[PDB]
């Protein structure tokens, strides 16, 4: 297993910021050999945008992931299927995601769609939950890529995201290969949310 | 922009 702790800042309408503390861990599914990486950082830049042609609730994502501080499956563009099932304070909803993943430049292009109507939480609060095996590792660090070395069997991603002064998401994710497309199947349970706090009140400015 | 520190069990 490996661990990462980070805090995402979300801008609010009233100028203030909403903080999202992340506890993340990853566990290989396969019973085989994996790499135990030293401390290293993942530097993520990430932009969100809209398809103007899409009438459904959606989020376009462009992301560049790069490390600083059993892999051949990624030598090129891998397809991605993402499926999230969540309920937040009893709100049942699903997000479906398609796109490509090029590990060679640490770039992800994915478009996500709310399958069940209106998304009951702001899309930014679901970004860090909605495939870090695509992050580009330099060659002096090619040995510290846990994610790739757990493939195609995959790994389990488990993360609790608590929003200060508000509720918390608890997600479970299976990130594996499924017939030469990479899949992220995720459950998400949010509890104890203020029914008109930043999240359920939809008070987050939309970018990140 | 964000950087993320990954540990080890």
């Amino acid at each position: 297993r490996i661990f990462a702790i980070f805090t995402v800042r979300h801008n609010v309408e009233d100028g203030s910021v909403q903080l999202a503390d992340h506890y993340q861990q990853n566990t290989p599914i396969g019973d085989g050999p994996v790499l135990l990486p030293d401390n290293h950082v993942l530097e993520t830049q990430t932009v969100l945008s809209k398809d103007p042609n899409e009438k459904r609730d959606h989020m376009v994502l462009l992301e560049f992931v790069t490390a600083a501080g059993g892999e051949e499956l990624f030598t090129g563009v891998v397809p991605i299927l993402v499926e999230l099932d969540g309920d937040v304070n009893g709100h049942k909803f699903s997000v479906r995601g398609e796109g490509e993943g090029d590990a060679t430049i640490g770039k992800l292009t994915l478009k996500f769609i709310c399958t069940t109507g209106k998304l009951p939480v702001p899309w930014p609060t679901l970004v860090t939950t909605l495939v870090q095996c695509f992050s580009r590792y330099p060659d002096h660090m090619k040995r510290h890529d846990f994610f790739k070395s757990t493939m195609p069997e995959g790994y389990v991603q488990e993360r609790t995201i608590s929003f200060r002064d508000d509720g918390k998401y608890k997600t479970r994710a299976v990130v594996k290969f499924e017939g030469d497309t990479l899949v992220n199947r995720v459950e998400l349970k949010g509890t104890d949310f203020k029914e008109d706090g930043n999240i359920l009140g939809h008070k987050l400015e939309y970018n990140f | 922009h964000q950087k993320l520190v990954f540990f080890a069990e």
